[PDB]
């Protein structure tokens, strides 16, 4: 409402700039990244690389280079922004107060200018005596170097050639030179201008301009022995030094286009090239020096490179905006050490509230091709690190207190292949050791503290009841015909070691170890619990177990051994853990399975049958449960491969994600040098840790190796249609197998209504668990999936995945043709339900109020649900440039165009047609479109912005939609969408973009807009930014048509950066306000509640 | 359009570049938009037509008839088809109606509630266009050919303006000033405009075969005259330095202000380096030009390539700045087009001319 927030969820992750010097002292060998928004710099050590300072800038990261004039101690850094803001930085650091230093900065935005088709290009001359700026065709500006030139005043120069590739300079001339690739009608040729600062103006290279490729896109700067110009073409590659010629086209580098190259070895002898087939070259220079041959090497396959620098011995960081970045070793193939995991460019997303919690999580599209995949981002917890020793194989986890005196525990037992372990703990300092009366040589399958000062360990062998005062074993319970024990679960009292069928119950009295009811089962005994449920006394009246062979969950009454409820869970999946507990007052139980899918009831003491049954799937290994005394409630910690933490609040279950791999066992634990801690193990190490109150992202990568493009989730049939696209070189023959070929069941569209390398589009059955394909359907020959749908439709209660497509043929470059396909998913195989012909492209399909909207190119048309299993059309819409987004609410219909802006489309039913209630006049290339409420809506502007219409309000005019909000983001942004990922602002929308940056949105009242906007100002007074930038520059609305301040919007980021600033110039942001520090500090953090 | 759409989401290539490189795709396949219509009033074939700096929606026509219409090009109604209605207009009925042709109305640079408009009745007007007052009324020696201010800034208020007098007029509306003369040219001067890259920088189309490029700040002297043979001719004096074979009558900058264009009464278009002069020898080939008059044409914008909308018979003739190769010739007109002027904002294209009818002109798909 009139007023917006603009937070981020997540930090851009694509790096579209790497570069290596020695920034931070003369010997540090830093390796600087830029991911868009922000600069990291890092420290090569042999081991790894140190992270010394990640830093945030305003404006887009366009240029990076390291640079070190005479004089001058250590590499200088320049960088320059999307917006022209150049800035030449210091790095100096006192203790460890870390300072980034301006020693330069200046816009060097010429007001107009045709902005160069490859784009902006800084370079920086071998002898540090200028700086080019290939911004704008026909036009090279030059930011001189020779003195103080602080403002970075540069003047221009006009370029004959306008036209031009990549342009570089040159190494050992007696004048800054640039080499350049031009393009006139000739095809792209190779030139040479010296530069002069006096004269300001170009004269004429070394050597004569040469004829090379139609597809040169490319000129690596040859260094002082041999000199030259090597020129990365398609086909061929071209060395020119003004004496000699030298070309090569080797039959391994025409199939892909190369991007990115860097210079290995100094001396110019070494260089990596690379693609966008994730293809790692070498580029090797033959040694009155001069060069004497080029060769190639294929060096591996790596994450598709943007940008590369080699570190030392081998090592190469791998710079990717279309994958998870890598971190390669050297080595015929080539071994990742690291990996980096970006969000590709974000194609779609969604919010998918699994279990039906207060919070949803998200699932994107993420990365194109060969590094194409879904993303799992929801909130989550990791622990804090104390102790994780290495005990490979841990089967079990229990504390125990050695002196009975103690409050305070100091015993830890542990479970492995046969026997059983003991753990010290020395105040704070675990070692191995001893216990009499616990055997070291059986498998222990419980232990703890009992009643009347005693202690217990069940082995597999028997109970062995000990005295804790003095030692030994005051009782052992052993089956009468010497047998081993089957599931144990005990207390504090009570035992009910079951063994095969039959169960064998006990009691923990002082010195003896007493039964009363031995009972046979209807099957093997599967898992036991009692757990101090009402206590009363200390002791349990009910008995929850389960079998096998009918997979059934059996609560007892206890002495008498009795069914009351028998529940059967079905499938041939059987139960793993069950334990029982209560949360705020209700009783619980929880029943976890063998494949993590848990049960959870309504449980009433004195009954016993189990009311209201759900169905929570926290993993898909085995899932062993146990509680832990989260200090004022007891909370279940969960043990799968996808971990979970399970407390309630407000008579409602929450299941909270814990931010570990694995966690196989585990046990509360609360010694003094941790006390209230965790005791935790996986499949190689043990370890110690404390809940971390800050709630972190959480992110699973799920591979595909081709592109994910739509993403909508199904409740009822409990998975995802997922839109892919494999590439296929021309029968075709993939070139690496994807997740559409590895289906289990597959499919090929039969459709006969439609009569070198091809895009393949699959619609892919995505289970919501196991993340594994469980249908993929290929499409037409050429047939182009590009909207998709979960919904149902008419009054037809079936689900639907829908499918909007077109026909692509090389001669045409719109489409004549395309379809609306309605897929049916269940019983495990995929049919289909109806087809429709229309004469394009669908670029967007939602459900509307019980029908099916649909953009048909540049119409926006409706359909019902015939049912006769067809669609019809109810009403039609012609006025679009082109229609590319839908989003709904209510009868309103929002529509975003190519260029128009936007469009609220209304719907009137009495005559069921499309009335134009009111558009938007600003001439917007549009990326995405969002409804907040039905007065106020979003929409993403190409040149990275968004801009907040409203409805206005006496005559027909009223047509004419108000601007209210205007930002600059930075971010190209893909997709919104509604939801949530937590549970002061109004509403939840989310945002992926192509950097990777997952941005939320929400609104505002103009008590705090105006409460906020002053102590935005209030800290850029403070801040000293990076580049000595302004923030409502970077911040106000910019293309080329238009420039106007940031108004309607506050940037979160600006007002969370607070809570980083030092102590007293919080006090200076306050001064006058409207208020005082400690209010302020307060509801910052209450503004972390919502990403 | 789909691989367009698939580079842009995954971020393989620029966004806005490929808008840039999406655009150059519109102009190309322009055409006359039928389901437009520009409504008929001025009785005179169109002398000029100029639309706002600032979004572009309103537009200012002239016409022989003396009169000033003032256009909505926006639509509203339900229908993907329109009119565009004049909103104002200056005709018979007004106090200050032009007398006879009006020739030049241009938008106030940075300032859409005024505009301009100069005629052969030999004055220049000023007008406050949400009243449709006059504010200010100049008077001349000679007949109005062409008038002009920069669209770069307002640190000066200069209205440039080119009667048939060689004494070039720079008219002050800061003040009624008008004392401001810049002297050089012999005959009949045709055509004056800015640099929209340049502050202080006044171009000058005579009809003694020259043109001009001013520094308005200094009291002597123009900066250079357009040699067309770039000096290899041993040309006598006083024949020397002259842009074209015949008068000199038609002006306009390239987007960024880096050169320019004289068209002239002997068909050539020449393309002009602004800084020094030089003859870039791009040819276009024979670009019919036979008027008495100023010719008002335009140029494309946002778009990769720089196309140059000259009008050429009875047809706009689409060029490329720098390639100097033909597109087409917009047909639409049955009469000889007067002026063109190029929309920004959907790369779109009118036409007014002798046959008193401006005509639209949008890309197709």
């Amino acid at each position: 409402m009139s007023y917006n927030y603009v937070v981020t969820a997540q930090k851009p992750t694509a790096v579209n700039g790497c570069v290596t010097g020695h920034f931070t002292s003369a010997e540090d060998l830093n390796l600087l990244i830029a991911k868009n928004t922000r600069l990291e710099i890092y420290v090569v050590t042999a081991e790894g690389l140190r992270p010394v300072k990640e830093v945030g800038m305003y404006g887009k990261i366009a240029v990076m280079e390291l640079f070190r004039p005479k004089g001058e101690s250590k590499d200088l850094l320049f960088i320059l922004t999307a917006k022209y803001n150049a800035c030449i930085l210091e790095y100096k650091q006192s203790g460890e107060s870390i300072d980034i230093i301006t020693r330069a900065h200046g816009n060097v935005q010429d007001r107009i200018g045709r902005p160069s088709e490859t784009g902006i290009i800084g370079i920086i001359d071998p002898e540090c005596r200028m700086i080019g700026l290939r911004l704008y065709d026909g036009l090279f500006k030059v930011i001189p170097l020779d003195r103080d030139n602080k403002e970075l005043k540069a003047f221009n120069i006009r370029l004959e050639e306008l036209h031009v590739i990549d342009v570089k300079f040159l190494y050992g001339c007696q004048a800054p030179t640039i080499c350049f690739v031009y393009q006139d009608p000739q095809g792209r040729h190779v030139k040479t201008y010296e530069v002069s600062l006096r004269e300001k103006e170009f004269n004429k290279g070394p050597w004569k301009q040469e004829n090379v490729e139609a597809e040169a896109s490319m000129v690596i700067a040859v260094p002082e022995p041999f000199g030259g110009a090597i020129i990365i073409g398609q086909e061929s590659i071209t060395y020119h030094n003004g004496d000699k010629y030298l070309a090569i086209a080797p039959p391994i580098i025409k199939q892909s286009t190369i991007v990115c190259h860097n210079r290995v070895d100094p001396n110019g002898s070494r260089y990596l090239l690379g693609d966008m087939e994730g293809r790692l070259f070498m580029l090797l220079l033959e040694k009155t020096v001069t060069l004497k041959d080029l060769r190639v090497e294929l060096l591996g396959e790596t994450s598709i490179a943007e940008c590369l620098t080699y570190l030392d011995n081998g090592v190469v960081f791998v710079g990717s905006r279309l994958g998870d970045s890598q971190l390669v070793k050297l080595n015929s193939y080539v071994v990742a050490m690291e990996t980096f995991t970006n969000l590709g460019p974000i194609v779609d997303m969604c919010v998918v509230d699994l279990e039906r919690q207060g919070q949803g999580q998200l699932v994107t599209c993420s990365g194109a091709f060969k590094e194409g995949s879904l993303r799992i981002i929801r909130n989550g917890i990791g622990i804090h690190e104390h102790a994780s020793i290495d005990l490979p194989g841990i089967k079990g986890l229990w504390p125990l207190r050695s002196d009975p005196n103690r409050e305070t525990d100091d015993t830890l037992v542990l479970s492995f292949v046969g026997q059983t372990r003991v753990l010290m703990l020395n105040g704070e300092e675990v070692e191995e050791t001893e216990l009499m009366g616990f055997v070291d040589d059986q498998q222990t399958f419980f232990c703890g503290n009992v009643a009347h000062q005693q202690l217990i360990q069940i082995t597999s062998a028997s109970v062995r009841l000990v005295s804790q005062e003095p030692k030994a074993l005051v009782s052992e319970w052993k089956e009468p015909q010497a047998k081993n024990i089957s599931v144990a679960s005990c207390n504090s009292s009570q035992v009910v070691v079951a063994v095969g069928r039959a169960l064998y119950y006990l009691q923990i009295h002082p010195q003896e170890l007493r039964q009363i009811s031995h009972t046979e089962m209807e099957h093997e005994v599967a898992c036991l619990d009692i757990t101090p449920l009402g206590d009363s006394n200390g002791l349990s009246p009910l008995c929850a177990i389960g079998l096998w062979t009918d997979i059934s969950a059996r609560i007892l009454k206890l002495p008498s051994f009795e069914l009351l409820h028998k529940e059967m869970l079905g499938g041939e999946i059987i139960p793993r853990s069950i334990l029982m507990t209560t949360f705020e007052s209700s009783h619980y139980l929880l029943c976890a399975l063998g494949d993590g899918a848990l049960f959870y009831f309504g449980l009433n003491i004195e009954t016993g049958l189990l009311s209201d049954r759900k169905k929570v799937t926290l993993g898909t290994q085995p899932t062993v449960l146990r509680t832990f005394r989260s200090l004022s409630t007891t909370n279940v910690f969960a043990c799968s491969d996808r971990p979970t933490v399970i407390y309630s609040s407000n008579h409602k279950l929450v299941f909270s994600n814990v931010n570990l791999k694995e966690v196989n066992y585990m046990c509360p634990l609360n010694s003094d040098g941790y006390p209230d801690s965790l005791a935790l193990a996986n499949n190689s190490t043990l370890t110690i840790g404390t809940i971390d109150e800050i709630q972190k992202l959480h992110i699973r990568t799920v591979p595909l190796y081709e592109s994910p493009r739509k993403i909508c989730y199904q409740e009822v049939s409990q998975c995802f249609g997922v839109l892919s696209s494999r590439i296929e070189v021309q029968g075709t023959t993939a070139l690496r197998p994807s997740a559409s070929t590895q289906a289990l069941s597959s499919s090929v569209s039969s459709s006969k209504l439609f009569s070198e390398e091809v895009e393949v589009h699959n619609l892919l059955i995505i289970d919501q668990h196991t993340f594994e394909v469980l249908h993929a359907h290929q499409f037409l020959q050429n047939e182009y999936a590009l909207s998709l749908v979960s919904c149902k439709l008419g009054k037809d209660p079936n689900t639907y995945f829908i499918v909007g497509t077109a026909m692509v043929y090389p001669e045409e470059a719109e489409p004549k043709q395309g379809r609306i396909v309605v897929f049916q998913y269940s019983d495990g195989k995929l049919q289909t339900v109806a087809e429709k012909e229309v004469k394009g492209a669908v670029y967007s399909m939602v459900e509307f109020n019980g029908k099916l909207l649909a953009s048909i190119n540049s119409t926006v048309r409706l359909y019902e649900w015939t049912t006769e299993k067809e669609l019809r059309t109810e009403c039609n819409h012609y006025n679009n440039i082109m229609a590319l987004y839908l989003k709904t609410k209510g009868d309103f219909i929002l529509v975003g165009d190519l260029m128009r802006s936007v469009l609220l489309l209304a719907y009137k039913p009495m005559e069921g047609n499309f009335e134009e209630i009111a558009r938007d006049f600003n001439p917007n290339w549009m990326s995405a479109v969002e409804i907040l409420d039905d007065d106020n809506f979003l929409g993403a502007e190409n040149a990275f912005n968004l801009f907040v219409c409203q409805k206005d309000s006496t005559d027909e005019e009223r047509q004419h939609l108000q601007e209210v909000g205007l930002f600059h983001l930075g971010e190209f942004v893909n997709v919104f969408c509604h939801g949530s990922l937590v549970m002061p602002t109004q509403g939840s929308v989310l945002f992926g973009t192509v950097n990777g940056m997952i941005g939320l949105v929400t609104s505002l009242s103009e008590s705090w807009y105006n409460l906020l906007l002053d102590m935005q100002n209030r800290l850029n007074k403070v801040i000293k930014s990076v580049g000595k930038i302004e923030h409502s520059f970077w911040r106000s609305f910019h293309t080329e048509r238009k420039t106007e301040p940031a108004t309607g919007f506050i940037d979160g980021d600006l007002i969370e950066s607070f809570l980083d600033i030092s102590r007293p110039k919080m006090q200076e942001v306050v001064a006058n306000l409207q208020a005082t520090a400690d209010d302020l500090i307060k509801v910052v953090e209450e503004l972390t509640r919502i990403h | 359009m789909l691989g367009f759409l698939s580079a842009r989401q995954t971020g393989l290539e620029d966004p806005l570049r490929l808008r840039r490189a999406e655009s150059t795709r519109r102009v190309l396949g322009l055409e006359l938009n039928k389901d437009r219509d520009v409504e008929r009033i001025h009785g005179g074939g169109i002398n000029t037509l100029d639309i706002e700096p600032v979004e572009g929606r309103y537009m200012l026509s002239g016409g022989s008839d003396g009169v000033i219409v003032l256009y909505d090009l926006e639509n509203s109604s339900r229908q993907s088809y329109y009119t565009c209605k004049a909103v104002c207009s200056i005709g018979r009925d007004h106090p200050d109606v032009h007398r006879y042709s009006v020739e030049t109305v241009q938008w106030y640079p940075h300032d859409t509630g005024m505009f301009t408009s100069s005629s052969f009745d030999k004055t220049l007007k000023v007008w406050d266009t949400n009243t449709l007052q006059t504010a200010d009324v100049f008077n001349f020696e000679e007949t109005v050919y062409s008038h002009h201010m920069s669209p770069v800034s307002t640190k000066h208020c200069l209205v440039a303006v080119g009667t048939r007098g060689p004494k070039v007029q720079l008219c002050d509306l800061k003040s009624g000033s008008c004392s401001h003369i810049l002297q050089g040219h012999r005959q009949e001067i045709l055509a004056v405009s800015w640099s929209p890259r340049y502050d202080y920088i006044l171009a000058t189309a005579s009809a003694d075969s020259r043109v001009k490029l001013w520094d308005v700040r200094r009291a002597s002297g123009c900066l250079i005259t357009l040699d067309q043979h770039n000096g290899k001719k041993s040309q006598a004096v006083e024949s020397a330095n002259t842009a074209h074979n015949g008068k000199v009558n038609g002006l306009c900058f390239t987007s960024d202000g880096l050169h320019l264009l004289t068209v002239g009464t002997d068909n050539r278009m020449r393309l002009w380096n602004s800084s020094n002069g030089e003859n870039t020898l791009v040819n276009y080939g024979k670009v019919c030009n036979n008027s008495k008059k100023g010719l008002k044409f335009t140029v494309s914008c946002g778009c990769s390539s720089e196309f140059v909308f000259v009008p050429y018979g009875s047809t706009i003739a689409v060029y490329t700045v720098y390639s100097g190769e033909q597109i087409t010739m917009l047909k639409g007109h049955y009469k000889t087009v007067d002026c063109c002027v190029f929309q920004s904002n959907f790369q779109e294209l009118y036409s007014g001319s002798r046959d008193c009818n401006i005509l639209a002109w949008v890309p197709s798909l």
